[PDB]
């Protein structure tokens, strides 16, 4: 099975910083026939179910505001939020669509500061 | 409007087992897999397995072979897992989630279930 890890488990920044947080598996989820990477990112707000964020390693899903960023390649991965805002607070997972298992990483939790 | 259903809890005593539903809408249900994921508070999210609707086929987390098993009825379009001999680490929210996969990568989950919430007890 692939393993997904991620980095760092939580993060605490105040409105208006740049995020970056990783995920790297311990397997590569490059095809070797389209080269695509099939890893997605999903957002858990508080109280909410996952949500899909981005997938390829960095198509963004309509909807997603354009400061979430996915990039990297093979087994090494990035989420960036350029300017965090409050609503961005929740845990990102990332995911191997690969093949089966699907499994994910274990999250990043983000967390606000604020006045 | 696509729309996956579960309901909102189960309460199981240990050492039982319970078939939790997930009724799909808004779209051509044979036409996609479906996915169980589980969410324990802290620990994450979990696959379990998934199956074809069209034949049945079924692909399971090694892991889970043995104490998930995955069905659907493509009569009243819903899906069903059924969890065996549960115990207290069986407590969780459980997802049925839908993936497309066109691109050319990855089974990028893009619709979720309102979880079911099982409590062993």
């Amino acid at each position: 099975d692939i393993v997904m890890t991620q980095s760092p488990s939580s993060l605490a920044m105040s409105v208006g910083q740049k995020v970056t947080m990783s995920c790297k598996s311990s397997q590569s989820l490059l095809d070797s026939r389209n080269q695509k990477n099939y890893l997605a990112w999903y957002q858990q707000k508080p109280g909410q179910s996952p949500k899909l964020l981005v997938y390829f390693a960095s198509t963004r899903e309509s909807g997603v505001p354009d400061r979430f960023i996915g990039s990297g390649s093979g087994t090494d991965f990035t989420l960036t939020i350029s300017s965090v805002q409050a609503e961005d607070l929740a845990d990102y997972f990332c995911q191997q669509h690969y093949s089966t298992p699907l499994t994910f990483g274990a999250g990043t939790k983000l967390e606000l500061k604020r006045a | 409007e696509v729309k996956l259903e579960q309901s909102g809890a189960e309460l199981a005593r240990p050492g039982a087992s319970v078939k939790l539903s997930c009724k799909a809408s808004g779209y051509t249900f044979a036409s996609y897999w479906m996915q169980w994921v589980k969410q324990r508070p802290g620990q994450g999210l979990e696959w379990i397995g998934a199956i074809y609707p069209g034949d049945g086929d079924t692909w399971y987390t090694q892991k889970f072979k043995g104490k998930a098993t995955l069905t659907a009825d493509k009569s009243s379009s819903t899906a069903y897992m059924q969890l065996s001999s549960l115990a207290s680490e069986d407590s969780a929210v459980y997802y049925c989630a839908r993936p497309p996969y066109y691109y050319g990568t990855t089974y990028y989950f893009d619709y979720w279930g309102q979880g079911t919430t099982l409590t062993v007890s």
